[PDB]
């Protein structure tokens, strides 16, 4: 409850590139970034994938 | 082809999903225990029928 996660989003207003945020707290299984090999129905790319997809750029705040 | 039409449904099966549902409509279940229960039956849903986590997902849901 600091504000870091505001400190980005001012720094990402302030520098003209979309903000993101990414929860990596206790993750184990590297797929939600590495998503699935999509051959197994129901696969997702990984949270990044998505990340690029809404922020619309390629230089967003990640 | 007539019972894809018709025969199919075109119903999703969520045998597990939809027996866990009614199991809970009767309870008056609090929101947190709600949305938990959402994202276990996602993860669910994510995973495969043949798996060591199904299994473990399928017994913490029970
Ligand atoms: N120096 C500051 N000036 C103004 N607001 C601040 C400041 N530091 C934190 N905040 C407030 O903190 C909130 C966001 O905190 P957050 O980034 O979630 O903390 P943490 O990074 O520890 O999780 C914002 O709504 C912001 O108003």
């Amino acid at each position: 409850g600091v504000g870091k996660t505001s400190i980005a989003r001012s720094i990402a207003r302030a520098l003209n590139r979309e903000y993101f945020r990414f929860s990596v707290g206790g993750m184990t299984d590297v797929a939600e970034i590495k998503g699935h090999r999509r051959t197994y129905v129901g696969a997702m790319p990984g949270k990044i994938i998505q990340c690029l997809k809404k922020t619309k750029t390629e230089n967003p705040l990640i | 082809i007539i019972k894809k039409e018709l025969g199919l449904e075109k119903d999703d099966k969520d045998a597990i999903e939809e027996k866990f549902r009614e199991r809970l409509k009767e309870l008056v279940v609090p929101k947190h225990v709600m949305d938990v229960v959402d994202e276990e039956l996602s993860k669910l849903g994510l995973l495969d029928n043949h798996s060591s986590e199904f299994n473990v997902t399928r017994n913490y849901l029970d």
